């Protein structure tokens, strides 16, 4: 999973 | 009951927000361990995968199934008072509760701040740019 | 910020709950023991000295300089559960308190049917009553 | 003291 936007 | 602003705190208020989670069973990431790592599901259209510490309001997305969702929270924001809550939330004392909940409070403050500072540098941005366009 | 409903279990919320109460310093039943016994103020029109115990909902008024409140407390309502809450408010176990508020709502709801009983004993003898003079 | 009425 990654950091939002 | 239970007042409605400290649900997140309860690991089943949090397993609850998992509407169409697609990582179940066989999955690390789990709305089950999901929870126990602190996440909510606030999903949008646009990031139907979206999840968010209760605590420290990091926002999460691009899950996949082999994701342990600790240790991206480890990962992602490492300085998350949650993570080091090692006790049952029934087993915090009020004093400690009550201080989380100070921390989150501010986390939350943090967190808009840095909001409208996005917000304000993108506006910029537009400005910028429109004076060239006319420079 | 504490949720409203959970400031009596708060000493400070309990003393603040005390308005013009007449017994002061040099006297037993001051606001602060009262507080500590687990009294609000509820004063009425009637009596502003009103007094509520917030987790069993006993009600006192009549109150001496004399009066311990937590001796008229344990004689009053022997067994409520606040009398054997030993430790600080913040020192409580989440647990713990989730025990008492919900000992709580029961001792609320044990009250007010106690209520409704009673009222409707009173017009069930208004209604007899009236059959009984219709009978002569 | 005394209960209420
Ligand atoms: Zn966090
Ligand atoms: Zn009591």
């Amino acid at each position: 999973a990654r950091t939002k936007q | 009951t239970l007042p409605p602003a400290w649900q997140p705190f309860l690991k089943d208020h949090r397993i609850s927000t998992f509407k169409n989670w697609p990582f179940l069973e066989g999955c690390a990431c789990t709305p089950e361990r999901m929870a126990e790592a602190g996440f909510i599901h606030c999903p949008t259209e646009n990031e139907p995968d979206l999840a968010q510490c209760f605590f420290c309001f990091k926002e999460l997305e691009g899950w996949e199934p082999d994701d342990d969702p600790i240790e991206e929270h480890k990962k992602h924001s490492s300085g998350c008072a949650f993570l080091s809550v090692k006790k049952q939330f029934e087993e915090l004392t009020l004093g400690e509760f009550l201080k989380l909940d100070r921390e989150r409070a501010k986390n939350k403050i943090a967190k808009e701040t840095n909001n409208k500072k996005k917000e304000f540098e993108e506006t910029a941005k537009k400005v910028r740019r429109a004076i060239e366009q006319l420079a």
